């Protein structure tokens, strides 16, 4: 009925804006001669990753949703799980990647400089994939859930990256503290920045792993709140774009010229 | 000086296997495409092989095709071919050439030395071979094609070549309308999109060679038959 | 002493240049119609540089280009194709300049060395090499046009101008008569004869022949940074760095319309007129070109393509397109 | 969909294109230095201490880096001019009398102070931080302010308060030093003056100003 | 003084001139412009054929 019609909308929107951030850091990346550079190919990667998982999994998540039915199969539903999962874990590890570049950019300069070649860029953007596809690819419509692959599984795309990222910006966060022993302008806009990072990754995604990895042993779930969670991190695809884009101040210049 | 030389020519039997290489020191030989181009006791002179600058395009001639391989190292500025399956029809003397590509830029210029060894698509004619002349007057040699040659580009690929008795050729006219440089001013070119033609004017004691026109509008470049030039 | 009766001087030659202006270009031609809107849309992207590219110049033939950026390159384009001809490794990276000879074999390139190199194109070993070396100035060299295969003419940052020979590689002439740097020259229609800016808000009219100045128009305000002769060589709007085109009368010997806008308030880096000696084309600090309308003075079509500010344009030998070339390290082929 | 010879062209253009990129690529592995300052006020000594008629460049080496110092000084033609074509220096090195508090050449230090107050302000270079070498200070032990101290060591302390306060911009930070190091401690000076610049240069790429 | 001298006889060179009137030059520069409008692709286009950009 009428609330079929409002979760359509929504979901469509959610995808609409998707791809409307994820093409537009694409087209960005190439056309400015600033932004040129071997670092920047992370979020090409990140931008056509979600750019695909939105798209394919956006569609066959909300059929599969409101429809509460299967219409598909049983090989083109389980292809869908799998590529839900390659599809995330992907767009997971590829923050861990950009943190990664960045404290070894910031603590070692030049000896990380003199290894900063395209080829090194794409090795890594090269071996993400693979990592992502291994954890993926080896194995009504309902996810999959035993003891423990999904144990396995949840560690190695999370709880890994997710601890990789926060000493990664903790440490920063010490040494552009430190370094400076506008006054009110550097240590706010630091504290912004990386909270408003932080948050918005663990906010996102946080929430249903740990009630996924609680479905493992314990049953810890009440009702309804895994489609929540869900749904949060699908919206998480759209939130990377702006919180990695915005604050780049070439980004931004790029946007403002393809804008008008 | 620029001279491209060749190593070996030697006596070979049906059914072994021998390998021709050549050498290169006058230019820049990293960023030059070199042919490969046979001949025959005949007036016959046939297309062989090919090599691009990057290393990366190779084409060949269907008659041998699968048999003949062609390699070459930069650093050393020579040139390999290998060739096996030795037939009687092989037995020739084999040409090696240059060729740069690029807007502007005259492909053949330079025609080496060769070896002696022993043992659809276009076609083009040369009918008169033969053409009774004397010194003070002008001719007219000409050469047919079977499809039109001439490209939406605006050029039509169409080579001439002249070749001195006991000694090998050099570039004449390309495109029919543009002379190799060196070359004397009494040589000329023309021709519509399907028949081509020279005037060669006053002619002199050294214009006596035979005369053969290319085709490069495909790959599989396929020359005419020879018109031979006597003093009678 | 001498310089009152110099101030004498220039007073009766400025009376004499306002005694011959009857009219002004401005009231003549006003019921004469405008131009329509010109639109011209970015036909291809030449994007091989990797830095501001400082120069650029079309060839003889309409179809091959050359330009130079602090890379250190010389990148000979192809405008139908968007191809690489030939790449060329420049010596010292600090280049300002570039030419191409009337004949397709020669290109110079010199800027801040205070040589111009000569190159050869057509040599049988098949790849570019220097010929020459010209180095007799003592300043940075700023513009350098080729008059023939040989003979090539230069002005510096010295306040001089060469006018070379290239077999002997020696100064047969040297124009001296500037009081400050010089930026800019151009070559008339005919060789016969050439002009040059200057740093003082003034212009010279060489003799390529006999060397001396033979007039000087001083109605400028602050610089100079790009001429060009009209075509029939008898104008030569001159660029300028207050926002202010101008083009003189070499013949009436006087400035004629000093093309502005209220709105625009950045430096001119170049100047082409069109082959018919209609559009006035000008490439601004502003990020964004312009088309003026030579005889109207109207604005017209604005060309804002570009990112950074335009360093170099010039329309083909024909008329059939429009370059232009920008420190975004782009070159926009219009049209 | 292309004729025999245009293939050729096009490959001959992609292998240009392949030499450009890999040219480029080990050109941003080097460190530019734009070396300016008051003639006659301790060049030399610097780049001597470091290792025609126009653009010198020196090109040393130390641990790792690739220096590329060009010490413009021929040019008599206007700043104005051939100034932005050095826009993207990683850093400007200067260099300055400090023996001028009592000789006229006005006294050079005045002069010396207001080149490095235009320097300071130029658009251009409205990022690059700057580095001063207060050389010729065994010499060095008017001016009359306040000078209250008149000592030494409170006079050069003065001195370098005034050049580093002629700054008003927070995203460059001007650093300081005085040469006539027994060993290339100027060298020294000079990568570890690099090392921060490139290390705060990082930082601002990721936000984090 | 060598410099003013230098000065001196530039300007009497360059004072000594024609000094046409200023209407001719007009006219020649509107006779010019409007003569060769025909071929001038800029001033108008020609269609997409025989256009080497497209
Ligand atoms: C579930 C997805 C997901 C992400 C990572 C990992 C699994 C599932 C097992 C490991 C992500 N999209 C939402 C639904």
């Amino acid at each position: 009925l009428q609330v079929t019609l409002t979760l359509v909308c929504l979901a469509g929107l959610l995808m609409l804006l998707t791809v409307f951030g994820n093409v537009l850091v694409i087209i960005a990346v190439f056309t400015s001669r600033a932004l040129k550079a071997p670092q920047n190919l992370f979020l090409v990667s990140l931008a056509s990753a979600d750019i695909l998982v939105a798209t394919l999994v956006i569609p066959f998540s909300l059929a599969n949703e409101v429809m509460g039915y299967w219409y598909f199969g049983k090989a083109w539903c389980e292809i869908y799980l799998a590529l839900d999962v390659l599809f995330c874990t992907s767009s997971i590890v590829h923050l861990c990647a950009i943190s990664l570049d960045r404290y070894w950019s910031i603590t070692q300069a030049i000896e990380y400089n003199l290894k900063r070649t395209p080829r090194r860029i794409k090795a890594i953007i090269i071996t993400v994939w693979v990592i992502s596809a291994v954890i993926s690819f080896p194995p009504r419509c309902e996810i999959n859930d035993q003891k423990w692959y999904v144990i396995s599984s949840c560690i190695g795309s999370f709880f890994a990256p997710c601890l990789i990222m926060i000493l990664v910006y903790v440490r920063i966060y010490q040494i552009a503290k430190r370094r400076t022993r506008g006054r009110q302008n550097r240590e706010k806009r630091f504290t912004f920045v990386l909270a408003v990072v932080i948050g918005v990754f663990v906010v996102c995604w946080f929430p249903f792993f740990f009630t996924y990895t609680l479905t493992a042993v314990g049953c810890s779930v009440p009702r309804t709140l895994f489609k929540f969670f869900f749904w949060f991190g699908y919206c998480n695809s759209s939130l990377n774009p702006v919180i990695y884009t915005i604050f780049n101040h070439d980004f931004r210049r790029a946007f403002k010229k393809i804008l008008c | 000086d620029v001279q491209l030389v060749e190593s070996g020519g030697g006596l070979v039997q049906p059914g072994g296997s021998r390998k021709l290489s050549c050498s290169a020191s006058g230019f820049a030989f990293s960023s030059f495409g070199m042919h490969w181009v046979r001949q025959a006791p005949e007036k016959g002179l046939e297309w062989v092989a090919y090599i691009s600058s990057g290393s990366g395009t190779i084409y060949y001639a269907d008659t041998v095709k699968g048999r003949f391989t062609i390699s070459r190292d930069d650093p050393k500025n020579t040139l390999f071919l290998q060739m096996t399956s030795l037939r009687s029809e092989d037995t020739a003397m084999y040409y090696c050439v240059r060729s740069i590509y690029y807007y502007g830029s005259s492909p053949f210029d330079f025609w080496g030395q060769g070896t002696t060894l022993t043992v659809s698509d276009i076609v083009m004619t040369q009918a008169t071979s033969s053409v009774p002349v004397t010194p003070g007057e002008s001719v007219s040699i000409s050469c047919r094609s079977s499809k039109s040659l001439l490209h939406s580009n605006g050029n039509t690929y169409l080579y001439w070549f002249l070749q001195r008795p006991g000694q090998s050729p050099q570039l004449l006219i390309y495109r029919m309308s543009n002379l190799a440089s060196g070359v004397p001013d009494r040589f000329s070119g023309s021709g519509s999109g399907t028949a081509f033609t020279l005037t060669i004017s006053r002619l002199e004691a050294e214009d006596v060679g035979v005369y053969y026109c290319m085709q490069h509008l495909e790959y599989p470049l396929t020359f005419g038959a020879g018109t031979k030039l006597e003093l009678k | 002493q001498l310089r009152q009766e110099a101030e004498q001087l220039k007073n009766q030659i400025r009376d004499a240049r306002k005694a011959c202006a009857d009219a002004t270009l401005s009231q003549i031609t006003n019921n004469i119609d405008p131009v329509g809107r010109i639109q011209m849309r970015t036909r291809r992207t030449l994007r091989g540089h990797l830095a501001k590219i400082y120069a650029m110049h079309w060839g003889t033939d309409s179809r091959l280009l050359v330009s130079a950026s602090q890379d250190g390159k010389l990148i000979i384009w192809d405008s139908y194709t968007t191809n690489k001809v030939h790449a060329i490794p420049l010596r010292s990276s600090w280049v300002m300049t570039c030419a191409y000879a009337p004949s397709g074999n020669y290109v110079a390139c010199g800027g801040l060395d205070n040589i111009c190199s000569i190159y050869n194109l057509k040599t049988r070993e098949g790849n570019v090499r220097v010929s020459r070396e010209l180095a007799g100035h003592t300043g940075y060299l700023s513009c350098c046009r080729f008059l023939d295969d040989n003979q090539i003419v230069t002005s510096s940052g010295d306040t001089t101008c060469a006018l070379w020979d290239i077999e002997t590689g020696q100064q047969t002439t040297t124009f001296t008569g500037h009081t400050g740097d010089v930026m800019s020259l151009s070559l008339a229609p005919d060789t016969r004869l050439f002009v040059s800016g200057a740093c003082d808000a003034s212009a010279k009219l060489w003799d390529v022949r006999e060397g001396m100045c033979r007039q000087t128009f001083t109605g400028h305000e602050s610089d100079i940074n790009a001429i060009c002769f009209f075509p029939n060589g008898n104008a030569f709007a001159t660029g300028s760095d207050d926002a202010t085109c101008r083009l003189f009368d070499l013949r009436a010997d006087q400035e004629l319309m000093t093309y502005s806008h209220d709105n625009i308030i950045c430096g001119i880096t170049s100047v082409s007129f069109s082959k018919s000696g209609r559009l006035l084309l000008a490439g601004y600090d502003d990020f964004n070109c312009n088309v003026w309308d030579a005889l109207k003075a109207d604005r017209a079509g604005v060309l804002a393509g570009h990112d950074n500010r335009v360093s170099c344009l010039g329309v083909t030998d024909d008329g059939m397109a429009v370059a232009t070339g920008s420190w975004d390290s782009f070159l926009k082929i219009w049209n | 969909t292309l004729s025999a010879e245009e293939r050729a062209a096009l490959e001959r253009s992609k292998a240009i294109e392949k030499n450009l990129k890999e040219d480029g690529i080990s050109a941003a592995k080097d460190v530019k230095l734009l070396l300016l300052g008051a003639g006659e006020s301790g060049k030399s000594t610097i780049v001597k201490q470091m290792k025609t008629t126009g653009i010198v460049e020196t090109h040393f080496t130390f641990k790792n880096l690739h220096f590329r110092l060009f010490d413009v000084g021929g040019q008599r033609s206007e700043r104005k001019k051939w100034i932005h074509c050095f826009e993207d220096v990683t850093a400007i090195i200067f260099c300055v009398a400090l023996s001028g508090y009592d000789q006229v050449l006005t006294n050079r230090m005045h002069e010396s102070l207001m080149l490095f107050d235009s320097i300071c302000n130029n658009k251009f270079f409205i990022d690059t931080s700057i580095i001063l070498f207060l050389n010729k200070k065994d010499l060095f032990g008017c001016f009359p302010e306040y000078t209250g101290p008149n000592t030494y060591e409170d006079a050069a302390a003065y001195i370098q308060a005034q050049f580093e306060s002629k700054n008003r911009s927070p995203n460059k930070e001007i650093y300081c030093h005085m040469t006539c190091a027994t060993d290339t401690n100027n060298i020294q000076v000079v990568f570890d003056a690099v090392t921060d610049i490139i290390i705060a240069n990082n930082l601002r790429g990721c936000g984090l100003y | 003084i060598a410099q003013a001298r230098k000065l001196v006889e530039q300007l009497k060179m360059e004072a000594n001139i024609d000094r046409i009137k200023v209407s001719k030059a007009a006219a020649d520069l509107m006779a010019y412009c409007e003569a060769h409008a025909k071929e001038d692709p800029l001033l108008t286009p020609v269609p997409a054929s025989e256009n080497p950009f497209r």
